[PDB]
């Protein structure tokens, strides 16, 4: 299972 | 100088940074318990260019396509950082394996490094900011930003 980044 | 001068010295420097590539300060080690990071070589202070988050700039629906080719090999890691301009969304594939430093900076939600979007002639970059100052010898540390119940189940390192 793959996790992301995320500019929020 | 009045601000607008110094807003347009400022960006200039940063587009160099930027242009150039130099990504002084910084050398690769490996990290207890996270395999490889970035540790500052000299000190920085708050507010300081640190590195672009460099690699390839895609929209949203390739970046898809991308992610389903990913997980069918299990070994390979996550370097997909996502953000919005303007009214779309891009992301930033740092998968393939470069000689690039900001792609091996690893994650805290009290770090030291802030992910900012800097744009030249309308096209989008993502560069880490010193958001204090940070020592010789620390790991660079940013906030990935990833909330998801199942990324945290898997990656339980996200938590801190
Ligand atoms: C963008 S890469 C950073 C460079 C990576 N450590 C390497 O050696 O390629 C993201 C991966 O780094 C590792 N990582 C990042 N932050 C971590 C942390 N706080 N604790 C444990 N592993 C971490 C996890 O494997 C994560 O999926």
């Amino acid at each position: 299972k793959r996790h992301r980044l995320v500019l929020r | 100088k009045s601000k607008a001068e110094l807003q347009s010295e400022e960006r200039k420097r940063i587009d160099e940074l930027i242009e150039s590539g130099k990504e002084e300060g910084m050398k690769i080690d490996l990290i207890d318990g996270k395999g490889r990071g970035v540790i500052a070589t000299k000190q920085f202070s708050r507010g300081d260019f640190v590195v672009e988050y460099h690699g390839d700039l895609i929209e949203i629906t390739d970046a898809k396509k991308r992610e389903a080719l990913y997980a069918q090999d299990p070994s390979t890691g996550c370097y997909m950082y996502y953000f919005q301009y303007l009214s779309k969304t891009y992301c930033v594939d740092a998968t393939r394996e470069t000689n690039r430093l900001g792609r091996l900076i690893n994650h805290s939600k009290s770090g030291n490094c802030q992910t900012k979007l800097h744009d030249i002639d309308g096209v989008p970059h993502l560069i880490l900011i010193a958001s204090r100052d940070i020592a010789a010898g620390e790991e660079l540390l940013y906030d990935y930003g990833d909330r998801s119940k199942a990324s945290i189940e898997a990656h339980p390192w996200l938590k801190h």
